[PDB]
RNA sequence: GACCCUCUUAAGGUAGCGUAGUACCUUGUCGCUUAAUUGGCGACUUGCAUGAAUGGAUCAAUGAGAGCCCUACUGU
RNA sequence: GUGUAGACAGCAGGUCGCAGUGACCAGGGGGCUCUAACUGUCUAAUACCAACAUAGGAGAUUGCAAACCCGUAAGGGCUAG
RNA sequence: AAGUCGGCUUCACCCCGGGACCCGUGAAAAGGACAGCUAAAUGUCCGUACCGAGAACUGACACAGGUGCCCCUAGCUGAAA
RNA sequence: GUAAUUCGAGUACGCCGAAAGGGAAACAGGUUAAUAUUCCUGUACCAUUUAGCGUUUAGUCUGACGUCUCAGGGCAAGCCG
């Protein structure tokens, strides 16, 4: 599917790119952050995944248009989803 | 007279020190409203500061004139807000703490009523309402202390935006460099122990130790105040 | 409002998308117009001004496509003829 | 050379490493490396005067860094 | 043979010399240790190193009319934070 | 003195468009465009030679250094300046 | 403000700061011992004022922008018949 994960080509990932460099840990950090930050993220309006990163903190909706300021490397924060739910609860009980 | 320290070299305000002010997209501020007025306003765009690296949202108001605004998480072009005494409490206005209810998280609050904002700015922080009493309410900084602050303080309702800046390391040099550019920071710092007798009260010997202990009172003058400043614990959780 | 649309789909006249919903509004052969929740504000300006009934959808327009027989999305639909059908019912 | 005692003017070195870039005695003793080695490596070690962010041990890639050995090469 | 082309790749036979990248140009290689992680900086004119820097780890002060600092003062740096 | 034609290639130059990257986000103002057309008149001031370097600069020199390798360069061999 | 200034930070109003940033407009040939998009021949172009003949949309666009990488078109140089 994507390119050569051979018996050895498995583990950096996009960390390869770094060769012999930084020790474990750190390659180890980056490699998974960058998985999480080039996944298919999903709109709000659309709910078509859609959603990419322009700049720090800034993403946008490549079909819908929508711009919106997020996370610096995810869309969507656990904070602001905790905020969402308590405050769309306490409004929906009125 | 044994050189001056890197300190009182900041406080002179030598070129090496100042910071870049022209790089700088505008001053961040609450809207000027008199008293019992309420203006609101649509987001024009969503922008980049290089002074936080963290977004910052244009707004465009009734009356005319634009401003930049500290951009709390999930704005968006389109969206109007509502600054005043009378708005409602949801994700980006700006309201009185006295009247936000208990457990929403706020930014960008004022020390004094009409200041524009101080706390709570950085990339992903935000604070709580605690308690309302009469005179005063509580909110519970994200250093982790209450402070004690008047009813009729403005602060945006949410958290700030960029949260998650520092879960990605540098490793290298480079970058860091290329961050400190933007900023009135010296990059790279020498340690004080390898300097000379006359550069730092830490330099000399023949071999690299302090010498004399790194904490130091609070009563000491200007220019010897380096190391543990007026220490009340030293070392790790054993 | 859900089991009628597949045999709205299965028999009776129907035309999927945006445009050819705006056209049989206007032309009024489309007795029913069913739009999803999330549709942008620019179509509810026809469909306000068509007399034709406003059958809502509960859902979106991205889960309103596959229940309706097709992968992709749909935005606005309107069935001409019921046919062997009761999402008019549904309607009225 | 244990361990009961000590000298305990606060306590008396845990993991590790160890003749070290730190070992005065000293060219310390044994093995591999040479016809022959105050050398290099490995082991022991009663450490004049090792030791844990005065950071300990080890470490792939890198080095106009510092030692020793093999092969090819040569007027050294 | 591929290709729109420029060109590139491959084959069969013959043949010369002591020698066919024939001149110019153009890595000697391997093994065992100590040391610093690495790329970087350094006594212009006797010291390019194991020294300095670095990412990483930890500690301390301060809720902003703050901590730290400059000035005799008026006022300032950090701070469009 | 001829002074007619075809073809190949084309950078290191011009136009146009896409993608990736950023805990870096990569100037401002005068000026110009959108209502101009015709006619005559006006367009002041300062520089302009020559060198720009193994002899015109700087190091006391007609100095093997430095400023300037700052910007440009034909045929063959060859990946190639 | 300072004992005081020819001294000192800030604020308001001004004004300067780029012969490699922005920028209204010209090319070929000839002529001298030494100057040439400057002089001469030919063919052009752009501004400000005056007079005549009409008119705004007046708020937007442009000037006006990073590093790397790639396709397409064109062309000076080059080569072949
Ligand atoms: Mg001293
Ligand atoms: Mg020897
Ligand atoms: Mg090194
Ligand atoms: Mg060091
Ligand atoms: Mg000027
Ligand atoms: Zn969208």
């Amino acid at each position: 599917m994507a390119k050569k994960f051979t018996k050895k080509g498995r583990i950096s990932r996009s960390a390869g790119r770094f060769g012999p460099r930084y020790g474990r840990k750190d390659r180890k950090l980056v490699a998974d952050l960058e998985e999480r930050m080039r996944a298919p993220h999903v709109c709000t309006k659309c709910a078509r995944p859609t959603v990419e990163r322009i700049g720090t903190g800034i993403w946008k909706c490549s079909k819908c248009g929508h711009t919106f300021a997020g996370g610096t490397y995810i869309p969507y924060t656990s904070v602001g989803q905790t905020l969402l739910r308590t405050m769309k609860n306490i409004a929906e009980a009125k | 007279m044994g050189k001056r320290l890197i300190s009182q070299n900041r406080g002179r305000g030598t070129p090496t020190y100042r910071a870049p002010s022209h790089k700088y997209k505008a001053d961040l501020r609450h809207p000027r409203v008199d008293e019992n007025s309420s203006l609101r306003g649509e987001v024009v765009g969503i922008e980049h500061d290089p002074a936080r690296s963290a977004p910052i949202a244009k707004v465009a108001f009734e009356n005319g004139e634009e401003l930049f605004l500290l951009a709390s998480e999930g704005i968006a072009v389109g969206n109007i807000i509502e600054c005043g005494d009378d708005a409602e409490v949801k994700p980006g206005n700006i309201v009185p703490i006295g009247n936000v209810p208990e457990g929403f998280f706020i930014c960008n609050v004022e020390s004094k009523p009409n200041d524009g904002g101080k706390f709570v700015r950085s990339s992903g922080v935000y604070a709580t309402v605690v308690t309302h009493e009469a005179t005063r309410t509580a909110v519970s900084m994200p250093s982790g202390n209450i402070k004690w602050l008047n009813p009729k303080c403005r602060a945006v309702v949410g958290i700030v935006a960029g949260s998650g800046r520092v879960d990605r390391p540098w490793l290298k040099a480079g970058k860091k460099y290329h961050k400190m550019k933007t900023r009135a920071a010296k990059y790279p710092r020498v340690s004080a122990v390898a300097m000379n007798p006359r550069d730092h009260p830490f330099g000399g010997g023949a071999w690299k130790h302090p010498g004399k202990p790194t904490t130091v009172s609070r009563n000491a003058p200007p220019g010897r105040k380096v190391g543990l400043i007026a220490a009340r614990r030293t070392g790790m959780k054993r | 409002v859900d089991k009628s649309l597949i045999k709205a789909v299965k028999t009776g006249k129907v035309i999927v998308g945006a445009n050819r919903t705006i056209d049989a509004a206007a032309n009024g052969s489309a007795k029913m117009v069913v739009l999803a929740s999330n549709c942008p504000e620019d179509i509810k300006k026809k469909i306000q001004a068509t007399d034709i009934p406003v059958l809502e959808y509960e859902g979106t327009s991205v889960e309103l496509g596959p229940v309706c027989g097709k992968p992709f999305t749909i935005a606005a639909m309107a069935i001409l003829d019921v046919g062997e059908s009761d999402i008019l019912a549904a309607t009225a």
